[PDB]
């Protein structure tokens, strides 16, 4: 029994162990109890504003679409303090949090974006946070684990399975079903049993109210089209969700095509994975012939997930938004072409999005059309790795 | 078939409590396996609980992950496993064989051909480790199609609507993870499949206790693993300690 559909048409749910039941269900009604309490409302406003530096930015593109007939924006996620979306929903599941008298905080992270905002909120707000991540992640992601240790988080590396993101997932749940009488699980996209998706989607969503306000006041009507990058599916559904009713927004999706999908090496489950059941929901997965989940692919750590959150497949199954992939060398193009021509230094994830948006301008030059792209995050963390392959091309 | 329904009514003439342990297939390798399995058996447990080597077992601590990575490490499929079933259940006819699953491995080629392969096999009952009773209809429907005995958890944390749910819904048995008197009273109350407790049971005084807490029996979810990791360089020694575990946790279910 639950307050709100854990269902997006046949994906979502509650697939966990019994045990972890009372844990999600007291989640949702803490969650269904806050959305009407004017109080937790203007918390959470007063911290997105004076902390975490809402709104952000909608920044105009010009040099990067001349000559042609598109006009591009981008939503500044980078700008939010933290260099990424993720700290929005922290901010709102550490006081959903403290609303349920709890004192601790487990969070998952690969990259380390959404770890570094559990810690950092976790800091400010008086919880005690542990971070699971990969030992694969802990590995090649030292400048955020140093950031979570700094900001006072216990960080414990999973030498369990594939020792990454999935395992990370897991250690994560089976942490919570332990420990929920006093510490709150902080999942860090919008997936995962309910009522994850519906949660992270409502403290993701002033994204796209922001966007609608801000396109409407420039350019006095609505974008042709919103475009984001699915790592989990968090900051797509953040900007989309403002927009579902209005029916003439495209809402287009961007997944990671990793070395192209022909070579399976990617992290395109939506449109080229099955349905399976994982991580607490019914989801497209990539998954083995016989059902083993499979390892994803991308040269962008938060993208690098084999599944995505139930919304999104139900809102391809209806055609309500589109879902297409963008390769490691599309990605790394807009990269480039990004802090060339704007001074912008993107996410790698964003980039794949920046990338599509592109495609759409290049493909069509005389076409019409008013694009945002959400720019998840700030690329610092990438310039390493984008480092290492200009030079191992010779550039 | 009537395998738990034979065992229970079997045991309760012999004012007896069940034994039954868990093992991994496969682990640390098919042909271990099968002698690891036919030693159990041959000790005395009463019914047996088998798990299939999945990629992301989310609700196994370290001991179990361990032996999922020593199976694939052997080359362990889900259909290596079936051949393995079928083999066990032409060697012991009446011995109760219960799966611990993931979701996935069940839903992966549909849930009914899933729950038709165990029928084929001669698996008794199916335990889903992610599929809780909310989730639970087309598994409990599968199951019940193909003569298979859903089974279920009821948790510590458990309430009065679990309970007539977890009564109603469940067959074979009933894995018990409130006083542990009221649980145990309510589920006869509302008329549930016996209950098993299998909540860490690593000694023989833990079955007795079980049973004298009005518990048809126990199950040991770990303690048989840890003797296969124990022993993992001395394939004699591993079976002989497994003869001697069984012996003594089988012993304190007759008294
Ligand atoms: C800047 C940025 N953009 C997009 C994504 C992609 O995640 P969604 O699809 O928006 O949820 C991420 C992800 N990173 C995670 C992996 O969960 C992490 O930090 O651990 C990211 O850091
Ligand atoms: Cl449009
Ligand atoms: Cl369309
Ligand atoms: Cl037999
Ligand atoms: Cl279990
Ligand atoms: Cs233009
Ligand atoms: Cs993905």
């Amino acid at each position: 029994t639950t307050l709100l559909n854990p269902y997006f048409g046949e994906f979502g749910g509650m697939y966990v162990p019994q045990i972890l039941m009372p844990a999600l269900n007291q989640l949702e009604e803490a969650f269904v109890s806050a959305q009407k309490d004017p109080e937790f409302q203007a918390q959470f406003a007063d911290l997105l504003k004076n902390y975490a530096g809402r709104p952000t930015a909608l920044t105009k593109c010009q040099n990067i679409t001349a000559g042609t007939r598109t006009t591009l924006y981008l939503k500044r996620e980078d700008l939010l303090h933290g260099g990424a979306h993720k700290t929005n929903q922290v901010l709102g599941q550490a006081l959903l949090a403290k609303r349920m008298g709890k004192s601790e905080i487990i969070a998952e992270t690969g990259a380390g974006a959404h770890g570094v905002a559990s810690a950092l909120a976790s800091a400010l707000l008086g919880l005690k946070c542990r971070i699971y991540m990969g030992a694969k992640d802990v590995e090649r992601q030292s400048p955020n684990v140093f950031r979570m240790r700094l900001m006072g988080a216990e960080v414990i590396p999973v030498h369990s399975g594939s020792a990454t993101l999935k395992d990370a997932c897991n250690e994560a749940l089976r942490d919570w079903s332990g420990s929920y009488e006093t510490a709150h699980y902080m999942l860090g996209t919008a997936a995962g049993p309910h009522p994850y998706p519906t949660i992270v989607r409502e403290f993701q969503r002033m994204i796209g109210e922001e966007t609608k306000a801000q396109i409407l006041d420039k350019e006095g009507r609505l974008p042709d089209a919103v475009i984001a990058c699915v790592g989990g599916g968090s900051n797509a559904i953040g900007m989309f969700a403002d927009f579902i009713n209005d029916t003439s927004v495209g809402l287009i999706g961007v997944e990671p095509g990793g070395h192209g999908i022909e070579t399976g090496e990617h992290g395109a489950p939506l449109k080229h994975g099955r349905v399976g059941i994982y991580f607490g929901m019914k989801a497209p997965m990539m998954q083995t012939a016989d059902g083993q989940i499979e390892e994803s692919y991308s040269i962008s750590a938060g993208l690098d997930f084999p599944s995505v959150g139930p919304q999104h497949a139900y809102l391809n199954s209806i055609g309500r938004a589109d879902y297409v992939s963008i390769t490691d060398d599309e990605a790394l193009e807009a990269f480039k072409t990004l802090c060339r021509h704007e001074g912008i230094i993107p996410a790698l994830e964003s980039s794949h999005a920046l990338a599509h948006a592109l495609k759409m301008m290049r493909e069509q030059p005389e076409k019409e059309q008013l694009l945002v792209v959400n720019l998840s995050g700030r690329g610092d963390k990438d310039i390493f790795t984008v480092h290492d392959i200009l030079k191992a091309r010779g550039e | 078939m009537e395998r738990y329904e034979n065992l229970f009514a079997q045991l309760n003439d012999r004012r007896e409590g069940a034994f039954v342990p868990f093992v991994t297939l496969g682990d640390p390798g098919i042909e271990q396996s099968l002698k690891i399995i036919d030693t159990l058996i041959d000790a005395g447990a009463d019914a047996l609980e088998l798990g299939v080597p999945f990629s992301d077992p989310l609700a196994d601590g370290p001991t179990i992950q361990n032996a999922n990575l020593r199976a694939f490490a052997a080359g362990v499929t889900p259909a290596q496993c079936f051949e393995m079933l079928a083999l066990i259940r032409e060697k012991h006819p009446t011995i109760p064989i219960g799966l611990l699953m993931y979701a996935n491995l069940v839903f992966n080629n549909g849930i009914d051909a899933f729950y038709a392969r165990c029928e084929q096999v001669g698996v008794d009952s199916v335990l889903v480790a992610d599929v809780p009773v909310e989730e639970s209809a087309p598994f409990r429907q599968a199951a019940l199609r193909h003569n298979i005995a859903p089974i279920f958890i009821c948790p510590p944390n458990a309430d009065d609507d679990l309970l007539r749910q977890v009564a109603s819904y469940g067959r074979g048995y009933t894995y018990l993870l409130l006083p542990l008197h009221h649980l145990i009273e309510k589920l006869k109350e509302y008329h549930a499949a016996p209950a098993l407790q299998g909540f860490g049971i690593s000694s023989p005084e833990q079955v007795s206790a079980a049973v004298r807490a009005g518990a048809a029996g126990a199950i040991s979810g770990s303690a048989i693993v840890k003797i296969i990791e124990k022993n993992l360089a001395s394939p004699k020694q591993m079976l002989a300690e497994l003869r001697s575990f069984v012996s003594a946790m089988k012993a304190a279910s007759r008294a």
